[PDB]
Order: structure tokens, then C-alpha cells, then sequence
DNA sequence: TTTTTTTTT
């Protein structure tokens, strides 16, 4: 349980063939297949029955490819460009200029799409249950060729962990979660999709 | 009245998630919370079993039924031989019997991640105690044990695993709708007032500044007519921000 | 039994339950005594005989009364009381009063002959006598008690307490002499246990009818919880108390055509100059 | 990355000029009732609230200050007005 | 040990016997003795017992029987079937057999709450409360059978079952042949009736939001086809759990409920005063409806829906329809849907509405809100061809149709009224209808009723008397006029519909009469209301 | 179905902006995560909420209006004045449905006092 | 479960 879905990984293991088991009749254990492309033949266990493989990997290590204690802690490079970042006074120029260097113009959107990223403060009262929205919404409208589609990419390519979709190529189960169930078990279970891939990100949405 | 006292223990110190049980925590006491989702019915099980010597009418046990088996004897010692056997049912006993399952919190649940679920088990006097949709807290033993087919769906030996509940405090229980003698002197105190009327009215929402008809309105209607409907039904409509 | 203790005069006073407290004080007196909430809750005829025996031992020996009493047997049938015979007679005669006079004395006698057969549909016609009026008038008298302490009904009138109503829960009761004696000596024992000091006076009381007696109360009394009898007679005088009102000047609407002599009926409207009036004859005899 | 750990408190000059900017807004809004394109509500100013928070949170700073109100009041109506 | 147990078992015999035969309410009243013998003449094999005076007869066989019921309960059964051979013996010749005796209870007790059985009263007798939700098929179960090895041809005979939702197992091996090898004869076995039904808590017992509880139950031999579907119940029976978990259902041991065509000469000479007299048109016109004022024509209207006229069939098969329709226009107030709801009591059959038609047969359906057919109307009969399926769905009714306002379905009924200045009239109106719902609020805090008026128990079944049994027809000088009416109507939207229709109703007028014939009377009374009603359409709208 | 309806109509205000506006910004200023009362208009004194709570569920349970035939005579004369003037003025109708809203809305306003 | 296609209302 150290890795979630949506995250991109380095592992380092071993590849390993595991067997299909449930052929296999032994003390303690009946097969599977007589309570309810060709094989391996010849065992005592394996009667009539043949044996089947599949690949797997196992994992010997995995980890994923990429307030004022941590502050302490990015010490000496950190803190000083940080901090000079944090004195410059014509920031927002010098960050939407750098975030969006193949667009020209349209300053009112590159400024709301920035603001965005960062968003306000999520509030709870404190018995009620109740909560305060903290997230910004944001929607474009124009002619065509007028760099939508170029800005939506542009967030994507940018942001940590923002997902890109087209309206026309999706479905409500695959938007943001669905029911599915499994076939090596057989319980129902639920895939995260990409708006809780999304969750505490950005998902973009092209041909809305 | 009864044959046995059950002791409940509460308010023991360590929490644990539900995503956070690891095999150190097996045949360990623990506590947990979370949201009802599923409850079955309440049915009997079998708790002591006696059988019948169909060879010679002897009775053999009694057997303390065990957790997850089909207790039988092999041999009857007064004949001492294997003769039929069959369940008395004169001298079987029984107790109640019901099976949760329970998920984590939503509140509780980190970035992005699916909340986990556990299967409880309740017993006697702790059944029909909680519904769907109820925050509760559970002090339970975790265990597990062995299956075959859990084995052959995933591939390696592993084991099912559960909690026996021991004690559970439910958080959604409303406040008990009784009322003390001091209660009922305030409010018969209250009640002598010549403002009252204009009180009440005034007092519910006072957050909201104006909209008197509405106000008592709301307030006749708290109140019921006597009955032949007796209910008196109100329907406000209005423009998009203007409190409603 | 748990119906028919909590309707009783003993147990209500000894857990004052017209109170809030009084269901909590019931169940710790039963875990003291020694009997089960199912016990009592279940009907008394379904219990096994040994369980009854020691049931009824216990209770009688709470109570510490030294009443006896006669039971008549027929056969297989059941075992009957006089003293439950009696109140089944009782509430046959005297209710309803819209009913003619000599059909409620056919009743009582019907009832009465009921009791010494073993026939299906006398033994049937009995029981619904039980499980109805005689019920319902225990109720009805504990529910006017109780309302009557809860909201301080009972007031000082200088020599006398007097007690009125807005409204009578049921007037087919109230002409009843069964009725107003058990109800009047109930009500003035539950007030005098509540606070000291309350024992040296008379209780008054009064009940309005409506309908084709609109207009006219019923009147009666009860002497003090303090009296002292020279033997066991026990000699009252409230009713001669209301027959010398009577004899004042100017007159008072007042109707006395019971045998009884404590019971009476009054126009509405002389109600504060029979106030006054009585007051002047118990301070006349206080004098 | 660093900057979204800050939580900026409100302050009296900004809790002010709240209540002065969505009360420009609305009566704007009001002079041009049968012409503007859009309906000015209360979610305005939670929109409000939410980009002066944004606003100082880019800046990192502590506290919201009467620059970001202003200047989210700016960018709001440069978003408006059709 | 199994002659203690024949001890035990003949005592308990010996027990049940006494109590059947020595039982009495005093002189000559055995009460059980005489059931039996009445029950075995009526040719009904059964019996019930009361526990109570079983209880007082003997305490402990009752308390055993209670404790322990399918030990004692065959007992039971043994000795009244002893007993009823001992009564009507010696039996006349072709009635030699012995016939076999059901025994049933009855106990006077609280009932317990079907959500607080306790797990200690598994195998014991209980007493339920409830409501049944839904009933099975009668099926068949079988009592004793005879079994018959597969190889060697032996056979072991009256193997008994035992009873209640149980199955037994079959011996594993010869006992004179591999496993499993006993096979079970169709023709050589005993069966009785069987049904299963499933019983619901009462709604007054559901604790505050909450759904209500079920339990199976299971019923045999007399005990079946008693109830439906709807109906409240008290129920005796054994608790038992079904074959470490198992499910619970009851075995039924004893029921008990909680809950027209005919005449006598009294209700007949009832009928015949009310159609002797001579305002008895006029007066059921006035019982029709009589909380609601006025609307006099529309009453007489109403009462000829209910009568109808007479149905025929000549020679060639082509039949001619007996029903009248009747439609309301205007505002939507006034008590229409109160008159509907009359009309609904007051019809032998009938159904209230906003499919639907079909379901009234000889009776009267009431359609509200009307402006959400045509040949159910004129054929009395819908039919279908969509994507395989094709049918005809056949049934006979009169309809009473409210609207609030299509010109083509104007055609098929044959009377029409526009409801519609008040507040003069309406001042005295209010007075009177505020008077009559503060008395109500005052309230709350047989041929004729009080004030004249017909009471409903009676006018119903005048109806039902009346439709089986006067079928009129005209006179000749009564046909004669509407040759002449017809004819100088149509050469001063006349048609033959509209002149059938008149027939109609003037032969409903003579119903209600009791008449032979139908006379230039009811004629003209006819043609007056179908002025009066049809000409409101054509001057308005 | 409705005994009462109501209409609550916007209306831009300055006053009315100032209270909502200061309203909902203290709601934020005080749920940050780290951050005898009269009525105004009136000068009349609140109620704790809870003793309202109670107040309503002893009023339900332990009192029960009786009605009076007197006031049947205000009633009528006061529908059959409003029935007129609405079928004169040819709009909605008021019918006996008033009549029983009315003596709902009575027997509620007696169990306020109780 | 969810997804994709062709006839029917
Ligand atoms: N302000 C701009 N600066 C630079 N390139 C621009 C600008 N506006 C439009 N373009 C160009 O326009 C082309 C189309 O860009 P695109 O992202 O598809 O806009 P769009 O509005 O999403 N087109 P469409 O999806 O059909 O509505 C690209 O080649 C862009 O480089
Ligand atoms: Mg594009
Ligand atoms: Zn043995
Ligand atoms: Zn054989």
C-alpha cells in the first residue's frame, strides 16, 4: 500500500512464471475445475488435467519516478532562489511568460488559468459537516483557431498531476469512476478515473 | 432471567485503520471506525449441539459449536461402536446471529485513494444495534483462517480474514426526547409570557433579517392541527440567491 | 400485573408516578422485590401455578393488608372473586345514565346470575365486563388525579381545599357514587403526600356536565386524613355540612334528591355564594 | 509546488473592501439590468473570496491584503462585461 | 430403551382420551365429545381444542404439549381418532374405514412481536400477529411411501415422513446392491395438501423508519385455501428452523380471522312500495348525492347511468349495446371528483380513475381529468397489432367522464353537460356548506336516513335487483312521436345514434318504475334531459 | 395540496447587500481551520434552541385544542366576503379548502399558547 | 458490470 492509481513508477525485481493451480489435486486440496494452447501432461496430481502459465513480476523495490520544518529543510538552493523568486515584483508576468511562451496575447486568460493552479482555502465548519469550496472552475468559449485546445495541452504538459480528455472519445463510467468487477477473484471493485486520478488536480476537458 | 453476564470493554487507547491492518495485528484486540454499508437479517446458529445414538439411544455431547465447522462424533463410547447418528432436537441451543460489512470514512480517506471495507460479525445482544448509512466504532479481535477457494481466485495461499465484535458505539443516535421536571417548569415559565407569540416567531432563523410571513408560516407549521388531514403543508418559491 | 399495579392507589403513591420518575421507580422496585419485567407483562393466566404462588406471596407481603375474601368454584371452569364480581355488578347498575333505569337493574341481575354457571356465553358475556368498563373506569379516575396534581387544580379555600375542572374526561362516570368516593378519597391522599402539613382539612370537589345537563354541576366531599374514629365506623358530616347550606337565605339552585346526603347537583351560576356559603358553615362550626 | 502549503487568513481592510467591490458589482449590474449578459448573485462573491485567496497564495503571503481583493475584483469584471 | 418411550407415548394415549371424553361446562354438555361426533357426520375430519381448559382439565400434559410439541402433538391425534370410532360405531354397510383426524388449537394470550421471538423458543409452540403479503399453489406432500430395491427387488413398506418443510433420507444400502440403491414406487404412496404463504408484521408495530419484517409459514391439509392476500391474522404454530446457519419459517397449528343475488320476501316488498310510488324517480334523483346542492338535471342524468336501458340480440347476431355515457365540462371545481367517488360507492361494480378499462364487466368506471378509446366506447372492445402480438380485449360498461376544458369523441357519449354567476346564491351557499364543515369540526371534536333521503345499503342493492329483472320495452304510440320529432328536427347534426340514444334512456326511465312497457311519459321526460343536456354544446363553443 | 404560499423576490439594496455581504465574509474569516440576545426589530428576547425543541415536543404530545361553535359566525362572513370579491374581480376562486386552512392555522395558534 | 449495433415504438 505504498502507491496509488494514476502514479507512474520505477520498479526492480525479477520475472517469474506462475502456474495455473487450480488443476492441481492433493491432500488438503481438490481441484476447482471438478468442484465446479495445449498443456503440460504427466504429473500424479494432474490426472487427466494439463497445467497452464502466465508471466508476472515480482517486485523487490518500487517507488514513483519523480510547513516551516520543510522550509528549513530545502535549505541553501531552495531558499534562495525561492526567495528571490518571492521578492520579485513582476512575477506574474515572469511565470505566465514562462508557462505559456508559444502564445500570444489573451494576458486575462493566462492570468485566470494560473490562478487556478493554485486555488483558495477548503473550509469546514467545525459541527455542521458542511464545507466551503475552495477549487476554481474555469470555462473558454471562442471562434476557431483561437488556442483553446493549445492552452488546455499547455496545463496538462505542465501540471503534476492533470489528466487531458475529448468529450467526444469518453464515457461517464470512464470520467471520473467506475464499477467493475474482477475474473482471478470475483467481487465487485471500483477503478479510480480521471477525475479521482485528477483529485487535488486539474482535468481538462476538450469538446465539452 | 438469564444464564451468563457479558462484559463490553470500551474506550481502548490505539485506533487503526481499516487500510492500515497488517498480520501483526492477528488474535490482537483493536479498535476501529467507519460507515455501515450492507446489513443482513438477523438468523439463528447453532451454539451447543447434542446428537442421538440411532444404535442404542444414548446421547453424546455436549459439543461447544466451533467457529467455521460441522462438529460431529464418530463413535458412540456406550455401545463403543460407529452407530447412525442423528441432531437432537429436544436439547440443541441456539443465539442470534448477524453479519455487517463496514467501509472507511469519506472524510477520512487521503488524495485519490479508494476507501477499504472488513466484514463484522455481531452475536446475541449486540444484533439489530445500527443501519445503513450509521458512523460507528468498533472493538473487535482480528483473526483469520484458512479457504481453498480464496487460494485458487488469487494465486498463492493466502487467508480470509474478519473481526468478532466485542463492542460498538454508534455516533448517528439521536438525543433521547425526554424531558426533566426543571424542563417542564421552563417551559411552563416560557409559556406564561404575554409576548410568546412574537417570540417564536421572531426566534426561528434568526440569522435571516425580514420575511415575517414566512417566519410564521414555518412556525404554525412546526405546530400541527389537531384532525381529515391534520398536517399543514407550505411551499416557498423564489429567485436564485435570496436565501431559501 | 404491571397494568394493574400502576393503577392503584398504593403503588402510585409510594412511586408518585404521575411524576417522570415514577416508570424508573417501578422497575427498581421490582429488581428489589424479585420479579421479572415479563413476568409482569405477560397475562397473569398464562403464568405455571408454582411461579403464581410465589409471585402472589411476594407481593402480598409488600403490601401487608389483612384482607380475606370468598371464592366460588364450578367444575373445570375458572375460579372467580367475589370482590371482582362485585365491581362487574357495581359498574352493570350505576352507568350509563342515558340508559333507563330498570334495564341497568335487568343488567346487574344478568351479570349477577352469570357468576354461578359454568355456560360458554354467561362466562363469555363476564369476561368482556372485565376487559372493558371496569378497566376504563380505574383509568379514568387515575387520569383525573393525575391531572389534577400536575396542574395544581387543588387550591386553599380558607377551612376546605377545593378542587374544579375545565372538563370532565367522561360524564357517564361522574353520576356515578362508585366513581366520585373512590376517585375524592384517591385525589386527596395523592395531594397531601407531596408536601407536609396538609392533613387537618376537608377536600371539596366539583365536576361540570354538558349536553342535556348543561349548565349544572355534581358536588361532593371528603373529611380530613388527620380524623380520629372512636371505633370502626367511620362517622362524616359533609353532608349535613351541604344540607345546612341549603337552608340559607335566598335560596341556591341546588338539587338533593339522592339518598345519599354527600352528593349533590348545583347551578353553575350559584357557585361563588355556595362558596361563600360553606365557607360561612365550616367557619360556623370552626367557631 | 511550495507555495499551495500556505493558508492566508483574512484581514479587516480586505473583509472591507469586500463588502465595497460586490457592492460595485451589483449596482452595476442593477444600471444595466435589461443589457448585461450575465446576473450578478451572493456565488459572486465566494468566486470572490476564492481568487483574492489564490492572489495570496501566488504572492505567499499570510494574510489576504486590499491589493488582491482589488485586483480580483479587476479581473472579474474583465471577465464580465459583454 | 424404546419401551419406556411406548410407556410414555400409550400414557399420553390414555391422558388425551380422558380429557376428550370427561371435559364439560356442566349437565349433559361434553362439548368436545358432541363436535366430533357432528364434525364426523359432516364429513369433516378435524377437531379444536382449547388450551385453557386444557390447562385446567390437566396442567402438565398442556405444559408438555406446549414444551415439546412434535413428541406430544401425534398423541393428541391417536386419541381422537380412538374416541370418534368409539362414538360411531357400529357404522352402517359401504362406511366400514376409519378415517384419519387433523387436531387443531386455540390459545388466549398476548402475542408476541415477530421482531422478539427468542432463539429459546426453537421447537415451541408461539402465537403471532400479522398480515399475509402472498399465497402459493396448493401442492402435494407425501405422508407414507414404499420403497423397493433396484436389484434385488426388496422392498420396505409405510416408511413414514414426518411433517413441516423436512426432507429424509433414504437407506444407504440393502437391508436383504451398490450405494444408493432404494427407488420410490408413483403408485404405492399416501399424499395430503400442502401450501406456503408469507406473513408481514402489522404497520402499527413498525418501529418509527423503519421497513416492516416477514416470516414464511407453512400450512397442510384444512389449514389450506383459508386466507388471501391482504387479510390481518392471529396465528398458533410451532417455531422451527429450516433444513451452522438456517433460516426460520412457522408451522402452522391454528388460524383465526380478524375480520348480494339474494333477497327476502321483506326486501322485495320493499322494492315493490318504493316502485309503487309515484315520486320515486324524482326522489332517487334527489338521494343521489345529497351533501352536494343543486345540479338536479345532472342527478337525474346519473341515476339513468345507473339503470341503462335494455340489451338485445336479433336473429342475424347483430347485437344492440344497453349502456349510457355521460361527460361534465367546465371549471374544475364544483365536487365533481366527490360525485365520481358517490357514483364508485354506490355502483354494484365499479372502478374511479384519472388497462383501466377493461376491469368492469357489467359495471361503471368514473374517469377524472379526462382531457389527458373510440372503439372500446362504440364496440365495446379494443384491439392490437404491433410487433407480434395481436388481440382483442372484450368487456361491457357504462362510463361517467369529468373534464376541465376532441370534437371526434364528442359522438360517443350520449349526454353532455357545461357546468358554468353565484355569488348572491353562492353567500347563501357558503353559509350553509361552512355550517355543514364546522358541525363536522364539531363532530370531530333502513330504506330511509333521517332527512328522507335513501340510505346507500339499500339503493345499491335496489340497483342489483332491478338490472336482473324488469327489461322493458316501448309502446307503440310511445314510438310513434319520435318519427314526427326526428323528421321535423333534421327538415326545419340529427342522427340515428342520437336517436338510439333517446330509446335508451326513455326505457332506463321506465326501469326504475318497474314497468312492463315504456309509455309516451318516459319519452318525453327522455327527450327533455337530452335537450337540455346536448344543446349546451351547440350554443356554446 | 399547499396551505400557504409564498414569494421571495430579489431586490439589489445597499443595506441588504452590507448585511449578506458581512455575514457570509465572517462565515470565512471564522471557519479558517486555524482561526440574553434580543432581536432587533422588535427588542424581544430569543429562545435557546434545544428548550424550543422541547417546548415543540411537549405542545404536540400534552395539549389538544377544543373549538368553540361561536367563532364559526367570523369565519363564514369573512369567506363569503372574499369568495365574492376574487369570482368579481374573475380570477382564482376561494373555496372550502380556505375554510380549512384556516381552522388549522387557529388550532395551531391555540397550541402555541397552549 | 459496460459497450456497440440494428429493429421497433
Ligand atoms: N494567439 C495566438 N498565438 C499563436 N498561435 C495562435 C494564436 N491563436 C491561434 N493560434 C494558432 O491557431 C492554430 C489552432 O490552434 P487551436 O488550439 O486548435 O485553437 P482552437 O480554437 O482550439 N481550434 P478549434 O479546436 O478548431 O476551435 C494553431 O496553429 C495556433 O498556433
Ligand atoms: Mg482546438
Ligand atoms: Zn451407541
Ligand atoms: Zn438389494
Amino acid at each position: 500500500e505504498t502507491v496509488q492509481p494514476g502514479d507512474k513508477c520505477d520498479i526492480v525485481g525479477t520475472l517469474i512464471v506462475i502456474p495455473d493451480i487450480a488443476q492441481l489435486s492433493t491432500p488438503g486440496l481438490r481441484a476447482e475445475t471438478s468442484n465446479q494452447s495445449e498443456g503440460i501432461t504427466g504429473l500424479k496430481a494432474l490426472g487427466v488435467r494439463d497445467l497452464t502459465y502466465k508471466m508476472a513480476f515480482l517486485a523487490c523495490h518500487i517507488q514513483q519516478t519523480e510547513y516551516l520544518d520543510l522550509w528549513s529543510k530545502m535549505s541553501t538552493e531552495d531558499r534562495a532562489t525561492l526567495k528571490k523568486m518571492s521578492d520579485d515584483k513582476k512575477i506574474e508576468k515572469n511565470i505566465v511568460d514562462s508557462l505559456f511562451p508559444n502564445i500570444y496575447g489573451n494576458h486575462e486568460v493566462k492570468l485566470g488559468v494560473l490562478l487556478m493552479l493554485l486555488g483558495g482555502v477548503a473550509k469546514k465548519s467545525r459541527d455542521e459537516g458542511t464545507s466551503l469550496r475552495g477549487d476554481i472552475n474555469v470555462c473558454l468559449v471562442g471562434d476557431p483557431s483561437t488556442a483553446k485546445s493549445q492552452v488546455l495541452k499547455a496545463v496538462e504538459e505542465f501540471s503534476p498531476r492533470a489528466i487531458y480528455t475529448s468529450g467526444k472519445a469518453s464515457s461517464a463510467a470512464g470520467l471520473t469512476a467506475a464499477v467493475v468487477k474482477d475474473e482471478e477473484s470475483f467481487e465487485f471493485v471500483i477503478e479510480a478515473g480521471a477525475l479521482m486520478l485528477a483529485d487535488n488536480g486539474v482535468c481538462c476537458i476538450d469538446e465539452f | 432471567v438469564c444464564n451468563e453476564i457479558k462484559v463490553r470493554i470500551s474506550q481502548l487507547p490505539v485506533e487503526e485503520d481499516i487500510r492500515m491492518l497488517r498480520q501483526v495485528h492477528l488474535n490482537m484486540l483493536i479498535r476501529t471506525a467507519g460507515v455501515v454499508t450492507i446489513a443482513s437479517g438477523i438468523l439463528p446458529q447453532l451454539a451447543v449441539v447434542k446428537y442421538d445414538c440411532v444404535a442404542c439411544g444414548y446421547l453424546l455431547g455436549p459439543f461447544v459449536q466451533q467457529n467455521d465447522e460441522e462438529v460431529r462424533p464418530t463413535i458412540c463410547p456406550s455401545c463403543q461402536g460407529k452407530g447412525p447418528f442423528e441432531l437432537n432436537v429436544e436439547n440443541t441451543v441456539y443465539h442470534n446471529y448477524q453479519r455487517i460489512t463496514m467501509q472507511e470514512s469519506p472524510n477520512k480517506v487521503a488524495a485519490g485513494r479508494l476507501p477499504r471495507s472488513k466484514d463484522v460479525i455481531l452475536l446475541g445482544d449486540l444484533c439489530d444495534s445500527c443501519k445503513p448509512g450509521d458512523e460507528i466504532e468498533v472493538t473487535g479481535v482480528y483473526t483469520n483462517n484458512f479457504d481453498g477457494s480464496l487460494n485458487y481466485k488469487q494465486g498463492f495461499p493466502v487467508f480470509n480474514t474478519l473481526i468478532h465484535a466485542n463492542h460498538i458505539t454508534n455516533k448517528d443516535k439521536m438525543a433521547s426526547d425526554q424531558l426533566t421536571d426543571e424542563d417542564i417548569k421552563a417551559i411552563r415559565e416560557l409559556s406564561q409570557d404575554p409576548n410568546i407569540s412574537q417570540r417564536v416567531f421572531s426566534s426561528i432563523a434568526p440569522s435571516i433579517y425580514g420575511h415575517d410571513d414566512v417566519k410564521r408560516a414555518i412556525a404554525l407549521a412546526l405546530f400541527r392541527g389537531e384532525a381529515l388531514r391534520g398536517d399543514i403543508n407550505v411551499l416557498l418559491c423564489g429567485d436564485p440567491g435570496t436565501a431559501k | 400485573l404491571f397494568s394493574a399495579m400502576m393503577v392503584s392507589e398504593y403503588f402510585s403513591i409510594k412511586t408518585k408516578n404521575w411524576t417522570q420518575k415514577g416508570d424508573v421507580n417501578i422497575r427498581h422496585l421490582l429488581a428489589q422485590l424479585g420479579i421479572t419485567l415479563h413476568e409482569t407483562k405477560q397475562k397473569f393466566e398464562a403464568l405455571p401455578t408454582e411461579q403464581r404462588n410465589l409471585v402472589v406471596d411476594v407481593l402480598e407481603k409488600e403490601m401487608d393488608s389483612s384482607f380475606a375474601t370468598f371464592f366460588g368454584t364450578l367444575g373445570y371452569c375458572g375460579k372467580l372473586s367475589a370482590c371482582d364480581v362485585a365491581r362487574a355488578v357495581t359498574l352493570r347498575l350505576e352507568m350509563p345514565k342515558s340508559e333507563t333505569i330498570m334495564n341497568r337493574f335487568r343488567s346487574g341481575q344478568s351479570i349477577l346470575r352469570s357468576s354461578i354457571t359454568g355456560e360458554r356465553q354467561d362466562r363469555l358475556n363476564l369476561n368482556n365486563t372485565f376487559t372493558s368498563i371496569c378497566q376504563r373506569t380505574l383509568q379514568v379516575s387515575w387520569k383525573t388525579v393525575a391531572a389534577a396534581i400536575n396542574q395544581s387544580e387543588i387550591i386553599p379555600n380558607g377551612p376546605y381545599y377545593l378542587f374544579s375542572c375545565s372538563r370532565s374526561i367522561d360524564e357517564d362516570m361522574v353520576d356515578s357514587r362508585h366513581f366520585l368516593y373512590n376517585t375524592a378519597g384517591f385525589m386527596i391522599r395523592a395531594f397531601a403526600s407531596m408536601k407536609k402539613g396538609r392533613t387537618t382539612k376537608p377536600l371539596i370537589a366539583m365536576f361540570p356536565l354538558t349536553g342535556e345537563s348543561a349548565g349544572w354541576l355534581v358536588v361532593t366531599g371528603v373529611m380530613p386524613i388527620a380524623t380520629i374514629y372512636e371505633d370502626s365506623l367511620l362517622k362524616t358530616c359533609i353532608g349535613r355540612a351541604f344540607e345546612r347550606v341549603k337552608k340559607m337565605t335566598p335560596p341556591l339552585r341546588i338539587v338533593d334528591d339522592y339518598f345519599n346526603s354527600d352528593i349533590i347537583r348545583l347551578k353553575s351560576e350559584d357557585r361563588t355564594r355556595f362558596i361563600d356559603f360553606l365557607q360561612t358553615v365550616f367557619e360556623g362550626t370552626s367557631n | 509546488a511550495f507555495a499551495r502549503c500556505f493558508k492566508p487568513k483574512i484581514s479587516d481592510k480586505a473583509a472591507e473592501t469586500l463588502v465595497r467591490e460586490y457592492k460595485k458589482l451589483r449596482m452595476s449590474d442593477s444600471n444595466n439590468a435589461a443589457t448585461s449578459s450575465w446576473r450578478i448573485t451572493v456565488r459572486q462573491l465566494e468566486s470572490l473570496v476564492r481568487l483574492s485567496e489564490a492572489l495570496a497564495r501566488l504572492h505567499c503571503g499570510k494574510e489576504v491584503l486590499v491589493e488582491h481583493v482589488e485586483k480580483a475584483a479587476e479581473l472579474l469584471n474583465k471577465s464580465i462585461v459583454r | 430403551t424404546g419401551r419406556e418411550l411406548i410407556a410414555e407415548y400409550r400414557q399420553l394415549i390414555t391422558q388425551f382420551r380422558n380429557f376428550i371424553r370427561d371435559f364439560s361446562t356442566g349437565g349433559f354438555g361434553m362439548i368436545y365429545r358432541d363436535q366430533l361426533k357432528r364434525n364426523y357426520f359432516s364429513h369433516e375430519y378435524r377437531l379444536e381444542i382449547n388450551l385453557n381448559h386444557l390447562k385446567n382439565f390437566d396442567e402438565d400434559i398442556e405444559m408438555k404439549l406446549r414444551k415439546f410439541p412434535g413428541k406430544v402433538l401425534p398423541a393428541l391425534e391417536e386419541a381422537a381418532k380412538i374416541v370418534a370410532d368409539e362414538i360411531t360405531t357400529p357404522r352402517p354397510k359401504g362406511e366400514e374405514k376409519l378415517h384419519d383426524i387433523q387436531v387443531t388449537l386455540t390459545l388466549d394470550e398476548y402475542p408476541t412481536s415477530l421482531r422478539q421471538v427468542k432463539s429459546a423458543q426453537v421447537s415451541q409452540v408461539v402465537k403471532i400477529s400479522g398480515i399475509i403479503v402472498a399465497a402459493a399453489q396448493v401442492r402435494s406432500k407425501a405422508t407414507k411411501v414404499t420403497l423397493q430395491c433396484r436389484q434385488c427387488k426388496h422392498t420396505i413398506p409405510d416408511v413414514s415422513i414426518k411433517p413441516g418443510l423436512e426432507g429424509f433420507a433414504l437407506p444407504r444400502t440393502c437391508a436383504a446392491c451398490p450405494i444408493d440403491p432404494y427407488i420410490m414406487l408413483p403408485d404405492k404412496c399416501e399424499c395430503v395438501d400442502y401450501q406456503t404463504l408469507k406473513l408481514q408484521e402489522n404497520p402499527e408495530d413498525v418501529p418509527h423508519g423503519e421497513m416492516p419484517r416477514h416470516l414464511q409459514l407453512f400450512t397442510e391439509r384444512y389449514l389450506t385455501d383459508k386466507v388471501v392476500p391482504g387479510n390481518r391474522v392471529t396465528i398458533v404454530g410451532v417455531y422451527s428452523i429450516k433444513k451452522g446457519i438456517r433460516t426460520p419459517y412457522l408451522r402452522v397449528l391454528g388460524i383465526h380471522m380478524e375480520t348480494f343475488t339474494t333477497f327476502t320476501p321483506e326486501e322485495e316488498r320493499m322494492f315493490k312500495t318504493l316502485a309503487q310510488r309515484k315520486d320515486a324517480y324524482e326522489l332517487i334523483a334527489k338521494s343521489i348525492a345529497p351533501s352536494i346542492y343543486g345540479s338536479a338535471d345532472i342527478k337525474k342524468s346519473i341515476a339513468c347511468l345507473l339503470f341503462g336501458g335494455a340489451r338485445k340480440k336479433l336473429p342475424d347476431g347483430i347485437t344492440r349495446r344497453g349502456d349510457i355515457n355521460v361527460l361534465l365540462l367546465g371549471d374544475p371545481g364544483t365536487a365533481k371528483s366527490q360525485l365520481l367517488k358517490f357514483v364508485e360507492q354506490v355502483s354494484p361494480i365499479g372502478v374511479y380513475t384519472s388497462g383501466a378499462m377493461v376491469l368492469a364487466d357489467g359495471g361503471v368506471v368514473c374517469i377524472d381529468e379526462f382531457d389527458k378509446i373510440h372503439e372500446a366506447m362504440e364496440q365495446q372492445t379494443i384491439s392490437i397489432a404491433k410487433a407480434g402480438i395481436t388481440t382483442t380485449l372484450n368487456s361491457r360498461c357504462s362510463v361517467l367522464a369529468a373534464a376541465n376544458s376532441m370534437p371526434t369523441i364528442l359522438s360517443r357519449f350520449d349526454m353532455i353537460y357545461i357546468v358554468k354567476h353565484d355569488v348572491l346564491k353562492d353567500a347563501t351557499l357558503a353559509k350553509h356548506v361552512i355550517e355543514v364543515h364546522v358541525n363536522a369540526s364539531a363532530a370531530k371534536e333502513t330504506m330511509f336516513d333521517t332527512d328522507g333521503f335513501l340510505t346507500i345499503e339499500f339503493l345499491k342493492k335496489f340497483v342489483t335487483y332491478a338490472r336482473l329483472n324488469c327489461g322493458p320495452r316501448l309502446t307503440p304510440q310511445a314510438s310513434e312521436k319520435l318519427v314526427n320529432h326526428y323528421v321535423k328536427m333534421r327538415n326545419p347534426p340529427i342522427t340515428v345514434r342520437q336517436l338510439e340514444a333517446i330509446v335508451r334512456i326513455a326505457e332506463s326511465i321506465a326501469k326504475m318504475e318497474l314497468q312492463q312497457f315504456a309509455t309516451d311519459k318516459h319519452v318525453e321526460e327522455a327527450l327533455r334531459l337530452f335537450r337540455v343536456s346536448t344543446i349546451e354544446a351547440a350554443a356554446t363553443g | 395540496r399547499f396551505d400557504v404560499l409564498c414569494v421571495i423576490r430579489d431586490s439589489v439594496d445597499s443595506v441588504e447587500d452590507e448585511r449578506l455581504a458581512k455575514f457570509v465574509v465572517g462565515n470565512h474569516r471564522t471557519h479558517h481551520p486555524d482561526a440574553d440576545q434580543m432581536d432587533e426589530r422588535t427588542g424581544v428576547r430569543l429562545i435557546p434552541q434545544d428548550l424550543l425543541r422541547k417546548y415543540i415536543i411537549y405542545a404536540r404530545e400534552k395539549c389538544h385544542p377544543t373549538l368553540p361553535e361561536q367563532h364559526s359566525e367570523k369565519f363564514s362572513n369573512i369567506f363569503a366576503q372574499m369568495r365574492k370579491e376574487s369570482m368579481a374581480t374573475g380570477s382564482v376562486a376561494i373555496t372550502v379548502r380556505h375554510v380549512e386552512s384556516m381552522i388549522r392555522l387557529s388550532e395551531a395558534h391555540a397550541k402555541l399558547h397552549l
